[PDB]
């Protein structure tokens, strides 16, 4: 790819970083629950015309690795940041890692999307009408996504891959 | 816990986590093949501690519990 994009993964534990990230990469779903603690991806792709090397930074949701998590959000350009739509904890937290975001970026204005996982579940517990109140609430995207199925996937990376271009 | 840190082709990195009876290869074909590389096709060394003796060329049959705590780098050949 000509444009290089630094793509930056976080959110709380389990809720499906990983996953979602080597369905981008690879078109695959992984179903064990492989904890990460530091994982860095390169993916060539076409988005709107354009070739595009995006390098995709996925972090641990645990934070007793969280200094290893800020030293690939200070290299990143925009986040995804991604709860479960089964774990109301994630999804408050949301407002932990954009707080985490804003510290180690010093600044508030950088490209983020909301990303809604596990979609293809029974019993959700987040609605979609809390979901895009809290992207609402901070001006961003909202995308649900299923790791599992494959929904969502490209259209959250590509969309970030968008704001990114935005903030350019 | 029981983890190695690997430095992959193409600026990538991993930490890989170490399970009872794997190989080097077991213990790293998950993160290879997610990143379309093949083991056939790379070299991995463990790296020093000190910059005096040469970066240690492994087998990919090596234990990857004898491993725990290193780093090592995956290289194309
Ligand atoms: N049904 C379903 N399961 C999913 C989905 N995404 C992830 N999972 C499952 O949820 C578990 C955790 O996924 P994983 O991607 O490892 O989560 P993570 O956010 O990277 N965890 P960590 O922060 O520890 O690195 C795995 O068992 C995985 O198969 C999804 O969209 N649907
Ligand atoms: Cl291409
Ligand atoms: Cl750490
Ligand atoms: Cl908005
Ligand atoms: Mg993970």
């Amino acid at each position: 790819g000509m444009t290089e994009y630094k793509l930056v993964v976080v959110g709380a534990g389990g809720v499906g970083k990983s996953a979602l990230t080597i369905q981008l990469i690879q078109n695959h779903f992984v179903d064990e629950y492989d904890p990460t603690i530091e994982d860095s991806y390169r993916k060539q792709v076409v988005i709107d015309g354009e070739t595009c090397l995006l390098d995709i930074l996925d972090t641990a949701g645990q934070e007793e690795y969280s200094a290893m998590r800020d030293q690939y959000m200070r290299t990143g350009e925009g986040f995804l940041c991604v709860f479960a739509i089964n774990n109301t904890k994630s999804f408050e937290d949301i407002h932990h890692y954009r707080e985490q975001i804003k510290r180690v970026k010093d600044s508030e204005d950088v490209p983020m999307v909301l990303v809604g996982n596990k979609c293809d579940l029974p019993s959700r517990t987040v609605d979609t009408k809390q979901a895009q109140d809290l992207a609402r609430s901070y001006g961003i995207p909202f995308i649900e996504t299923s790791a599992k199925t494959r929904q969502g996937v490209d259209d959250a990376f590509y969309t970030l891959v968008r704001e990114i271009r935005k903030h350019k | 816990s029981n983890t190695i840190r690997v430095f992959l082709p193409n600026k990538q990195r991993t930490v890989v986590n170490v399970r009872n009876g794997m190989s080097l290869h077991d213990c790293l074909m998950k993160a290879l093949k997610v990143r379309g590389l093949q083991p056939e096709c790379c070299a991995v060394f463990r790296l020093l501690h000190e910059h005096k003796g040469k970066k240690a060329r492994l087998d990919w049959n090596t234990d990857a519990a004898s491993l725990i705590g290193e780093e090592l780098q995956v290289d194309f050949l």
